[PDB]
RNA sequence: AAAUAUGUAAGAAGUCCUUGUUACUUAAUUGAACGUGGACAUUUGAAUGAAGAGCUUUUAGUGGGCCAUUUUUGGUAAGC
RNA sequence: GGAAUACUGCCAGCUGGGACUGAGGACUGCGACGUAAGUCAAGGAUGCUGGCAUAAUGGUUAUAUGCCGCCCGUCUUGAAACACGGACCAAGGAGUCUAACGUCUAUGCGAGUGUUUGGGUGUAAAACCCAUACGCGUAAUGAAAGUGAACGUAGGUUGGGGCCUCGCAAGAGGUGCACAAUCGACCGAUCCUGAUGUCUUCGGAUGGAUUUGAGUAAGAGCAUAGCUGUUGGGACCCGAAAG
RNA sequence: GAAAUUGUUGAAAGGGAAGGGCAUUUGAUCAGAC
């Protein structure tokens, strides 16, 4: 023999985990994130463009609009914390919102053969933002301008310090 | 013998015995720290208006942090430092003031600070910081239980029952004070206050008797 | 840092684990081990701190003490255990019934107590009969009897054996040991 | 295993004190004195104005 | 055994136990039993008193032959006696039937009266006895016999 | 003191008061009240420098 | 005639009561020492602390020291 | 005359932001809210989600940058030293063995102990067996001639682990080994004393003594082995001027 | 068929030494896991 042997071997058998203590409990979101407030998105794509706040989904995370028509940002969930809450609110009563949920945003995981080398938008997520802008860009025209400030990115200037900003 | 439900109902109506005894000593100690607190403030009035001067009684009690180092330290107050179980920086005892006290504390003033501490700072240390000598072991209290099976034969059955014989120095004080381990603190948060500590409080320093001051530099350690 | 007001790291001086190889001496201190700590019994824990004992601190019991022992007032049906070693006192011819348990007893011990009637018994056997040491008495031979002990410690004006090869006239009794010759120690 | 600390944990604090919820209910900690009318003597204030 | 000796602990140790001040040195304080009566006088006065002078008187052409005579107590004067052979003795205090004990055939030039035989009477046959030794032989019952 | 602390016991064994025969050392002071009639405060300031040689 | 230092005591091996011994002592069962019998136990005889306490054997290295505040001698002084 | 504010202190008053950590691994414990069920922030992290699944993280190594880093060993109060040795590398290189010993330890037998000088025998320098002897211990104290270890349950008093009885327990009484202190008894020696008696000079009874021993007072020893220390030895290695 | 020491090729750094430590960038290389 090369490595002679131990003369005791642990046992093989895993031990289930203790009993936790920790519950799962609602997110509270801060009080500036009121439904219709128009926010301004800090990361991803449409990093600096402003969109409004429609509904609160359950894996804590925001349903948003840009809408659409305005500045071009669809049916999306952005968190809470890379956006800005601005004190810009549009009334967002009579919007039709509790159709969309996590389940409504299903990626359809793809596989690991599936690798693409160098290189199409689901069937009706292009009639449900037309329900909902239709309904969003009148309220919109009411106030003057704003459906100019939704179409604009945002960016900071030579100067400006967010900490002493106001949105 | 089911033996699951027997005794642990007999436990169980023994432990809510011992809560509900605990509850009213915690309610009778309330009237007495509120009727006292009131007298000494009531019968300073009753000096002023009637042409006196009320001198308070000569406080009982003194709360005393180990300021110095280990290091160079002379014979005699190394071992009175012992004797009070301050053998590290930032550590905490309660010594009762007495004339056989007093003279100790002289020996270690360039070395300790002082003074009378108040309800809420003691309070706050044994909730935080209290820690009892059990069979030569440190143990964080944690429970009414460890305190009874310890300092029961006192009458002492509680974390603020304990309290109690440290605040009024009672006739079971020496064994009280000794179950308390010392207090280990930390350095104060905001700071010693001063440029310079190893000076008496008097001359701009840190060591020697500050007579309340002592609350605010221990809960900045607490 | 800290001021230590005792030695850090300081082992607990007692011996525990007898440093013996003897397999059969292991096996008997498990079973004092274990009845020490779970019978209460004081008898238990001296016999397992016995038994961790070097030879010195075993010095032989003989069958006269043990008879001496057994003269004691209300003591002549107590069972003697020894905790050591037994031999034998061809100075005495007369010899009670009482049985004995110990670690090692000589042929002459062995004969001497099987023939005056009592059966010598080793320190299981007086587990399964005293659990807690019952009707029991322990016998400590004489330690300070060793020829070393004589030398202990000698100085002037004590009297305490000088280590010595050979003995006799001219060996160490001469000035020193005199007034007439010298000093006297 | 772990030293939770009263003076938070509120559960902690319940478990050492069985008068915090009484305590706590009751606002003992932002008690009210009875107001009282008494004046200091005459000897009081010139003493303690004088030179 | 060399591999348990501490010369192998104190290899890459520079003085291998003996000191950088002291410095292990050949003889430093003289060989042999040198300084008796001098720099090691303290040594010698508390553990050797005696070992210098002189006590007595000399004794030319010594040998221990006349002076042979081995001990044997009163204590035992019994292991003699064959073991299988005694306990009808001792039961038996018969007279004109006591064992005859030739200490010389043991080897033993003297009996000194140690103490507490058993009171049965016995015949001893001694070059020399001790005075208390003889008549406790005696008021057992026995008589001590000279012999040469 | 062992004559009076085996007196005090014998007396107090009649009633069981317990005498506490210990000794105690020199106890902090308690209150009081000093009242000023006739004995009104007066002020002392520090004095000035003089060389009185 | 200080200050700082330094010895002793703060109990159970103590206190109290009665009386047995003796070749010592006294005019004297007078004392001295040692005992017999009885009474006083957890505030049992100030404080604080105790990290265990008491004890023995053996053996190493060391036996050139030097510095600081205070006291102090020689020296004009000195990293003397 | 009526308020306020400051300052100091208290709340088992409420609440926002940031950072580090997630040890433990079925339940038990303490709690809190609830009529109950049950739930919990209550004896230590879980839930949801994303990207990648590859040198991407990570290791190694080389370099760069920020900060830091004086040459090792030695004597020494004090070394980086303008104190000494060392240009570099390999191989060798210095506390051993023996006779006799001290303490401690382990093993056997035990008032004994030790086969191995030698004898028998042998598978042959081994293993196995054996008498007489012999050393050490069981007896010491005196220069010696000599004498020679119990008034007594082998003593009393005190403290003692363990044990025994009563006691729910606390405690009480009894027995008390080893050991500690102490006082008594015994053996030997020195200084006394001097009995019956008798080769009238022998013998030494008995009672003593601020004298003394490396003694007794129900034996612990003997053997072999080991670490450490000692003496003699070349004596850890290397080193004279000499005779 | 070692080391000191040397040649060739390859890589890297170098304003009066070089070598070292903590940390990371960069370059080279690499184990595990899937």
């Amino acid at each position: 023999t090369a490595q002679q042997a131990p003369k005791w071997y642990p046992s093989e058998d895993v031990a289930a985990p203790k009993k936790t203590r920790k519950a799962v409990r609602p997110q509270k979101l801060r009080a500036s994130l009121v439904p219709g407030t128009v926010l301004i998105l800090l990361a991803g794509r449409f990093r600096g463009k402003r969109v409004v706040y429609l509904k609160h989904l359950e894996d804590n995370t925001l349903l948003v609009t840009g809408p659409f028509k305005v500045n071009g940002v669809p049916l999306r969930r952005v968190n809470a914390r890379y956006v800005i809450a601005t004190s810009t609110k549009v009334s967002v009563e009579g919007v039709n919102v509790e159709k969309f949920n996590v389940e409504y945003f299903a990626k359809e995981k793809l596989t690991k053969k599936e690798k693409k080398e160098a290189n199409e938008i689901k069937t009706e997520r292009v009639e449900d933002q037309k329900v909902v802008d239709k309904a969003l860009i009148a309220e919109i025209k009411k106030t003057p301008l704003l459906k100019q400030y939704l179409s604009a990115s945002f960016s900071l200037k030579n100067g400006d310090k967010p900490h002493m900003l106001k949105f | 013998a089911e033996q699951v439900a027997a005794e642990r109902a007999a436990r169980k109506a023994a432990n809510k015995e011992k809560r509900a005894i605990i509850l009213e000593r915690n309610a009778a100690y309330q009237k007495e720290y509120e009727t006292a607190e009131r007298n000494i403030i009531q019968a300073k009035r009753d000096a002023k208006a009637a042409g006196s001067y009320y001198v308070e009684a000569q406080h009982k009690l003194v709360f005393v942090v180990r300021i110095k180092g280990i290091n160079k330290i002379p014979p005699k107050p190394r071992k009175v430092l012992q004797l009070l179980r301050l053998t590290r920086i930032n550590s905490g005892t309660f010594v009762k003031v007495t004339k056989a006290t007093l003279e100790l504390l002289k020996l270690i003033e360039p070395y300790v600070a002082y003074g009378y501490p108040s309800y809420s700072t003691i309070r706050q240390l044994v909730y935080k910081r209290g820690f009892g000598k059990i069979n030569k072991q440190r143990v964080p209290l944690s429970d009414n239980a460890i305190i009874e099976a310890n300092l029961g034969k006192y009458g002492i059955l509680s974390i603020d029952d304990l309290i109690h014989e440290i605040i009024t120095v009672g006739p079971h004080f020496k064994q009280a004070n000794n179950f308390l381990w010392p207090f280990k603190l930390s350095n104060p948060s905001g700071g010693w206050g001063v440029p310079r500590k190893f000076k008496h409080f008097i001359q701009g320093g840190s060591f020697g008797n500050r007579e309340e001051f002592i609350n605010k530099l221990v809960k900045s350690m607490n | 840092g800290i001021d230590h007001t005792s030695k850090q790291h300081k082992r607990s001086g007692h011996r525990t684990a007898p440093k013996s190889d003897n397999v059969y001496l292991k096996l008997l201190v498990k079973l004092y081990t274990f009845l020490a700590r779970r019978t209460d019994a004081p008898f238990n824990k001296v016999v397992l701190k016995a038994l961790f004992l070097s030879k010195i601190n075993r010095p032989p019991v003989s069958v006269s003490r043990i008879a001496r022992a057994l003269k004691q007032e209300g003591a002549a049906n107590k069972t003697v255990v020894v905790v050591g070693t037994v031999t034998d006192d061809a100075r005495i011819f007369e010899f009670p019934k009482t049985t004995v348990a110990a670690l090692r007893f000589t042929a002459g011990a062995r004969a001497k107590i099987v023939k005056a009637g009592g059966e010598c018994i080793t320190l299981d056997q007086l587990a399964v009969r005293a659990p807690k040491g019952q009707n029991t008495l322990i016998l400590r031979g004489p330690r300070n009897s060793r020829e070393a002990v004589r030398h202990f410690g000698m100085g002037p004006h004590k009297g305490k054996a000088p280590r010595i090869l050979s003995t006799g006239r001219k060996f160490e009794r001469a000035r020193g040991r005199r007034r007439s010759k010298g000093f006297k120690v | 295993v772990l030293k939770k600390n009263p003076l938070k944990n509120k559960q902690v604090l319940l478990r050492l004190n069985p008068y915090a919820k009484v305590f706590a209910a009751e606002k003992l900690g932002s008690k009210k004195a009875e107001k009282t009318g008494t004046k200091p003597a005459a000897v009081f204030t010139e003493t303690l104005k004088h030179d | 055994p060399s591999r348990f000796t501490k010369t192998r602990k104190h290899r890459g140790h520079v003085s291998a136990g003996k000191g950088r001040i002291g410095k292990h040195r050949k003889h430093p304080g003289g060989r042999g039993m040198a300084g008796g009566q001098h720099h090691h006088r303290i040594n010698m006065d508390k553990y050797h008193p005696g070992y210098f002078g002189k006590v007595g008187m000399r004794y030319f052409h010594k040998q221990q032959a006349h002076f042979w005579k081995p001990v044997l107590n009163l204590d035992k004067l019994w292991t003699l006696i064959p073991e299988d052979k005694r306990d009808q003795y001792l039961k038996s205090a018969s007279k004109e039937t006591a064992p005859v004990i030739d200490t010389l055939a043991a080897g033993y030039g003297k009996i000194l009266g140690k103490g507490r035989i058993p009171n049965v009477p016995v015949i001893v046959k001694a070059r020399f006895v001790s005075k208390l030794a003889e008549e406790k032989i005696r008021a057992a019952g026995g008589v001590v016999e000279l012999i040469a | 003191r062992v004559k009076a602390n085996a007196a005090k016991r014998a007396e107090a064994k009649a009633q069981g008061v317990a005498v506490q025969l210990k000794r105690q050392p020199a106890q902090p002071r308690e209150s009081r009240i000093v009242s000023t009639e006739g004995n009104v405060p007066q002020t002392l300031a520090p004095v000035p420098y003089e060389t009185f040689i």
